RNA sequence: GGCCUGGGAGGGGUGGUCGCCCCUCCCGGGGACCUGCGGCGGGUCGCCUGCCCAGGGCGAGGUUCAGGCGGCCGCAGGAAGAGGAACGGAGCGAGUCCCCGCGGGCGCGAUUCCCUGAGCUGUGGGACGUGCACCCAGGACUCGCUCACACAUG
RNA sequence: CGCCUGCCCAGCCCCCGAACCCCGCGCGGGUCUCUCGGGGGCGAGGGCGAGGU
């Protein structure tokens, strides 16, 4: 099933995360929309990065046009946030709960997920860069 | 290397111009202009324009406004208004190239639209049908404004087709070519009368303004922004040249005339584009038709009124073959060179003799 | 007040929300004005012109009915009727030659 | 018979396998014909359905209940409603108004299921917008409707684009926001517009003229309902949990506040009694609360219809038969059937 | 909005209500991206359309 | 590659360089009269041209129709009159004329003649015509090789009778017979012919000379004059829709397909293309002088008839030509064809004779009282004037 | 009654209810339209309805009178006219 | 109507009186279709024959 | 036969039935012949259209010239009536009970065969456009 | 339609080059610039003139439609030798028309500013502060300023 | 015959048969213009002792 949404990736939707990851990194987003702990726009998640607040940015690796999401990996490597993409932005908008889609989500952290959190950053930051 | 490459792969309007017949083939170049394409970059975009895709908030005249923001130029023209919720194919004119507006704002448009009917219909034949009767030439009131009720009038439809329907949600897609000033918010509406449901225009995107289309050569808001940025943080000119283009390609489609250097500067002054000027003419120059008259390297010296045709043309020696429409070129681009020819020359010689 | 006489301006097809589409059927192909009262032969006044639409020589229009009337009382191919004051030529329409 | 909640509502006959047709399908509300001839439901597909009343009341087991029609719109169904002065007898009464997205408020024949009738509202651009809500007029002259700031009165004898507009905001001062709810006094010349903009307003039926503006609940309004005495009504609120009581005098703030589980975006029905006595409504948790209204109203009963949301609950005026309609929206994971119910509320 | 579309064997868009095209792949909006004309985040979009070989720049130049 | 294609083109710099080599036109794709421009002899060069007229294929739509003609194929019911009266109905315009008389059951070839184009109808009548026909033989023949024989014997000069007045003299240039079928007694023959010529008369007498007896069963002309079925033929329909399509779509691209100028029925003519200043006096009735004279065709011969042209391709008019192309090289004045038929419309272009160095001389001398009113000379005359100038009126 | 007669021409195969013939006229000189034929001895065979072929050498149909047919008459039987009820080729030719 | 054609290779007529030609196919009509002027039936025939690409615009342009 | 009578076709005969549905067409002619229910040739269908009659039209595959009929289809779209295009001229005519060949015949419904109309309608009334 | 007219020579008849009639042979003449349009080339009861006994009839003539298929007559335009290697342009500005569906568009701030509404909507919707930039550019006509008044150097 | 209904003649379209033509040994088989006979659809060019206002 994970192959398929593959095809439907943009040019710069890396890095992309692993099969494995992209659970890890729902399951995580679940637990922090439970505690009211995430950004979900590109309008905000933009705003609170300006605003220098800490997170995993995880990135819809289908969107298009590109034009409405791609400065933001910049702004990350600016402030050095670790982000990440993942294969669609119907998943990323149904692991917040959502039946309408979205390209971005930034995960902040807190004590009920530490551990699922600091798992997932620690994936994240281990990942090569193209 | 230009050598090896045939004249049907020369740049714009030099393009077949092996094609074009020869009347002379002497004359004096002078290191004057350039083609068109390598024009210093501030010359470039002064006469050149820029094959917008519209976005779906701005008006159409907000939008030419940020280009001449972001560009820092003076002047702008538009191609025609698209309404603000409408996207698409919007040729922005800057400068010297507002000169053409007219040419642009009068060439035939297409458009691809999402119609929304008020009740079923039996099936996409229905609406197909419906569109097949709404070609040709069609009554349509302008809308009003400022209290001022325009009367009924009359615009073509070239061609129509039914692309796709939807029964659920009851929306129809539509690709519409036609003449420029057609109110498809209107044909939506009639359209709608026409099947007995009722209807309304969902969505509306352009795909053609005349020459340019959507297939090639547009360019997004933030192109116009991103490459001004990096001409102006970096120096570096390379993408401004892929957004801008020069006004020459809106002009690829008019009949040509090809002009000695001595002339060009003549004519940028407001004199008539005399015989013993013409290197070579194209084939199918009609009397009273608009025509492009271009340096030998390429550039538009003017918009031209052919007073000659082509077979005129060949036969006589001398005379008036076009009039003046509006001068593109600026004065002394080339030098003066007018009064030197063998004839004038005698003229004045004869005079002081 | 009701006119001296009327002429035949077109036939009914469908309704179309509450109000009617016709096809227009004028001697010399005369186009009605906006708003110009369409009456039935007995000279009692129906709607008013709402749209017109179509090709140039095989138009239609839409008729906003009156007060009392509803789209439901006309047949198909029932005839209706302009005061031919508030008729123009095609010819203004057609370019200038 | 008499309404009488002394007991559990017995069960009679529902309608569940015609909306399983489509995946994810839930009804959005029921409401019985002003005569009580039948009832109409709303559901996610689109579809206005209309049931006849069981035969085999009047006649136990009961088969599963078919509507009489089908009424199909192309979008989303945002309001609609029997008309104000509908009888059986009477053909010409007999019809079911209908707000869609992006679409006129049609009328549909109760008989046959045909379009009839369509007001279009338009906007300064001369571009359709669809009505958020409906309410005929208590005489059946006029159909009121709300929009984004302003309520149209289109009239009923003369259907198409022609209305009265009328403004709740100018100049940033009024009831802001789109009017979900309108709703008139039985006794008094007023009527109340509930918006999605947390306020309630009250207003004159001639004029139009603000009487009131009433603030209280924490969310958008969803419904309204008058009780039979005139003075007294209520109102309800989408993702908030109390069902608020007012009263005309003493007025500019909620007299109660009765409990209710409400955690969706969702129009949550309650309907009074004919008589007024007891006050129904609905859950998002399921369970159909009761309260009877002669103080503050007294709870009577609770009882569970299904294991899901009751959005829809409608009380038959003459008989006491309970309608009730289920189900909600299921939210996805990345990689039971809703039912109209018919329940007897009479004496033993 | 409604309109999609995708492209066809000779570069052609193909426009179309439906989200997914004849071979399974998800198709785009017809429409451009919303501008502000006070984006500051030129920089941003020229950094990493560089990096993936995807400004227009990089891309083969058209034939005129 | 399309990629270093686009490269160069950015890259070098392109110039239409200078020559010495001659300039060489190919006008041979060019159309109608202007085909092979320049191949007609140079007299001048040196005129000024009047941007008045216009090419004959890009005239505006209703200078189109009333300067041109269609090669129709004629319906079977009709008869030829009631077909022109038809099409002047259908392209609104108010004279129409043809090429010869078809009968009412008879199809093929009609070259309709729009307006304008009607001066050249007795010209198109008088034109060499084609027919396909089926003779049915009222008893059995041996094989189809004796109605072959028939044929070959009425190929020539014949004695004919219209049907149902005087004999008449009819040339048959060419016959040929196509087939025969033995169970119908029906046999396809084609004939050319000179125009007027019967052909329900050329069966009954194919029958009476064949001695089984016969007439005509059915009739098809296949060509008329320079148009023939297989070019540019168009029926009733086309006509009719070709109008319809120009109302209500606004779409002239139909018309043009069906209706062509009456300058592709002169192609086969010799021309002499005329100055500007020359053409609204030949209009007018002038004789054709050799100042006016730009170009003219080779092999020019004396009384042949010439079409004179303008510079644009225009058909000015029909005309006999006085003086052969070698003389028209080598003379210094005179007359060099006289009208025989005028095509273009009066005032097409201006009226500009009697401006020139030698009539605006006659002029001053008439006004001086050196010449008679009547521009003839005088005993008071020079000997210079006198002698020198050749009066044509003689 | 013909006062004199010249040859008008030969016989030639019969057709329906007519008989053709070759003409042999002295100076190619054509019959006039319904002309009266005549044999040998000045006796009305017929009368000439159709008169067909090339101007030098061309036929000639004789309606024949009702004692007459068509099946009685000889191979190269000459016929008679008198001489002026005949034309030359010259009021055609030109 | 007895007389028929079939085109050659050149591309002009070949009558015939034959239902049909050598190489099998039949052979069509000689004679153009009856034509009333009372006829109100263009809109008809261009709208099919520019369905099928027939129509005499869209054929390739004539030699002059 | 009937793939050989594709070489003889016209350009403007789609939607062209099947060999099958071919078939059943002459058996549904043959059946409203024997009832007198047809109507026959370009000039009765025509006037009957244009009058208010409703059925089947079917037309012929090898008629040349096509301005005899190529109004036709038109006629039926302005009504919504169904047509089809058989192969051959010569057997429409012999189905429909003529010892000549006919381009067009309009079949009207009856209540001796509606099974074998039905099967015929519906075919195609469900016929895809070229 | 058996065309019209003049001169010379020979023969016959008649009267006072001399007059008239008939026949044969030879020769001359029947003219009047160019182009365009219309009429005549039997049978149209549709109009007018004339004749007879708002009326009726007619073997004659004419105009405008309809029909049939080269020469003469009428009317109209010309009475024509064929010119002109800067004519008479441009670019701006203003006034007046045409064009002309344009309070909406953009950003930031704080209670994550609220909101996955069943209400469009997170690739965005709204509230309150606040600021910001849009509402032209063209063409035509008319009256100014500037630059030229250019036949393009073998 | 002012109007309407009905009838007859002329004209147009479709089907069947006979004669004629072609092939074979009165007999059998296969086509097509004209002519003759029968059936179906349609009056405003002409006529009518019928019916209605």
């Amino acid at each position: 099933t994970y192959q398929e949404l593959l095809v439907n990736q943009n040019p710069i939707a890396q890095p992309l995360a692993s099969r494995r990851l992209t659970r890890k990194l729902y399951k995580c987003i679940k637990k922090a929309v439970k505690q009211k702990q995430i950004r979900r726009g590109v309008k905000e998640v933009q705003k609170f990065v300006n605003k220098g607040e800490k997170g995993i940015m995880v990135l819809a690796g289908d969107t298009l046009p590109i034009e409405v999401y791609c400065h933001l990996p910049v702004m990350c490597e600016d402030r050095n946030l670790p982000y990440v993409y993942i294969p669609s932005k119907t998943d990323l908008g149904a692991a917040a709960g959502s039946k309408r889609p979205t390209c971005v989500i930034m995960v902040k952290p807190h004590e009920e997920y530490q551990e699922a959190y600091d798992e997932c950053l620690e994936e994240v930051q281990s990942l090569p860069l193209p | 290397k230009v050598a090896k490459l045939d004249t049907s792969q020369w740049p714009l309007l030099l393009k077949n111009f092996d094609k074009l017949n020869v009347r002379t083939t002497h004359y004096t170049p002078l290191a004057c202009g350039s083609n068109p394409l390598k024009r210093e970059i501030g010359d470039y975009i002064r006469t050149g324009f820029i094959n917008l895709d519209k976005p779906s908030n701005p008006s159409s005249h907000e939008v030419v406004a940020w280009i001449r923001r972001i560009l820092r130029v003076e002047k702008t023209g538009h191609s025609g208004t698209l309404d603000p919720k409408v996207t698409g194919c919007l040729i922005v004119c800057i400068e010297r190239a507002t000169r053409l507006v007219k040419s642009q704002q009068s060439a035939g448009k297409e458009y691809v639209g999402i119609v929304r009917l008020h009740n079923a219909i039996e099936g996409g034949t229905q609406l197909s049908r419906a569109l097949e009767t709404l070609t040709g030439a069609l009554f349509q009131r302008p809308p009003l404004i400022a209290a001022v009720k325009r009367q009924l009038r009359v615009r073509t439809i070239y061609e129509s087709k039914m692309i796709e329907y939807d029964p659920e949600r009851r929306l129809g897609i539509f690709w519409v070519s036609c003449e420029a000033g057609t109110y498809i918010r209107t044909l939506c509406v009639h359209l709608g009368l026409l099947l007995g449901v009722g209807g309304q225009m969902q969505e509306l995107r352009r795909v053609r303004s005349g020459v340019m289309s959507e297939k090639d050569h547009m360019v997004t808001m933030h192109d116009v922004l991103d490459a001004q940025w990096l001409y102006d943080n970096h120096k570096d000119e390379s993408y401004l040249r892929r957004v801008v283009y020069p006004l020459e390609k809106l002009l690829t489609s008019h009949k040509r005339l090809v002009m000695k250097d001595s002339a060009v500067n003549a004519i940028c002054y407001g004199a008539k584009i005399m015989l013993p000027g013409v290197l070579r003419y194209e084939d199918g120059i009609e009397v009273n038709q608009e025509i492009v008259v271009i340096t030998t390297k390429g550039e538009a010296i003017c918009m031209a009124i052919a007073l000659m045709t082509t077979a005129v043309i060949s036969t006589c020696d001398h005379g008036i073959v076009a009039k003046i429409k509006r001068v593109i070129m600026e004065r002394d681009t080339y030098p003066r060179k007018w009064g030197l020819g063998p004839k004038a020359s005698q003229k004045k010689l004869m005079i002081k003799q | 007040g009701p006119p001296e006489r009327v002429v035949l301006l077109g036939e009914f097809l469908h309704p179309c929300e509450d109000d009617i589409v016709c096809k227009c059927t004028t001697d010399e192909n005369k186009v009605p004005y906006f708003n110009a009262p369409v009456y039935l032969e007995n000279k009692e006044q129906i709607g008013k012109v709402d749209e017109i639409f179509g090709q140039l020589r095989d138009f239609y229009f839409s008729v906003k009915l009156s007060e009392n009337m509803k789209a439901s009382s006309f047949k198909k191919l029932q005839k209706f009727y302009i005061d031919p004051y508030k008729l123009l030529p095609l010819q203004r329409f057609l370019p200038r030659p | 018979w008499n309404y009488s909640f002394s007991q559990l509502p017995r069960f009679l006959s529902g309608s569940w396998s015609e909306f399983s047709t489509q995946p994810e399908n839930f009804l959005k509300g029921c409401k019985w014909a002003p005569d009580g001839s039948c009832i109409l439901t709303n559901s996610a597909d689109n579809i206005l359905r209309i049931y006849n009343l069981p035969p085999e009341l009047y006649h136990v087991e009961y088969a599963e209940m078919v509507p009489v029609l089908r009424m199909v719109e192309g979008d989303t169904i945002y309001d609609y409603c029997w008309y104000s002065l509908m009888s059986s007898a009477q053909p010409d009464t007999s019809y079911v108004a209908s707000s869609s997205r992006e679409n006129p408020i049609h009328i549909w024949d109760a008989f046959t299921g045909e379009l009839r009738a369509s007001f279009r509202a338009y906007n300064h651009l001369d571009e359709l917008t669809a009505a958020h809500s409906l309410c005929f007029s208590p005489d059946g002259s006029q159909l009121f409707c709300g929009f984004n700031r302003t309520v149209r009165v289109f009239s009923t004898a003369r259907p198409g684009r022609d209305c009265e507009v009328r403004a709740t905001f100018a100049k940033k001062q009024g009831q802001s926001g789109i009017i979900s709810c309108i709703a008139f006094s039985p006794a008094q010349p007023l009527y109340a517009c509930g918006s999605y903009g947390r306020s309630l307003g009250l207003y004159a039926w001639d004029d139009g003229s603000p009487l009131a503006l009433l603030g209280g609940h924490q969310g958008g309004i969803t419904h309204l309902c008058f009780h039979p005495d005139g003075n007294r009504f209520f109102s309800g609120a989408r993702k908030d949990a109390e069902l608020l009581c007012w009263d005309l005098r003493q007025s500019g703030y909620p007299l109660w506040s009765l409990g209710r589980e409400v955690t969706t975006n969702q129009r949550i029905y309650f309907d009074l009694d004919p008589t007024g006595q007891f006050l129904v409504s609905g859950s998002t948790s399921g369970a159909v609360s009761v309260w009877d209204t002669d103080g503050k109203p007294e709870p009577v009963l609770s009882f569970l219809p299904q294991k899901d949301c009751t959005n829809g609950v409608s009380l038959h005026p003459s008989l006491p038969l309970l309608a009730t309609a289920s189900g909600q929206r299921v939210f996805p994971e990345p990689t039971l059937e809703c039912r109209l119910q018919l329940w007897w509320c009479g004496g033993a | 909005m409604f309109l999609q579309y995708y492209l066809n064997e000779q570069g052609d868009r193909v426009y179309t209500l439906k989200k997914f095209d004849p071979m399974g792949q998800q198709t785009c909006s017809a429409h451009p991206a919303r501008f502000s004309p006070d984006d500051k985040y030129s920089r941003h979009r020229i950094t990493i359309k560089k990096r993936f070989k995807v400004l227009m720049t990089q891309q083969p130049r058209p034939v005129l």
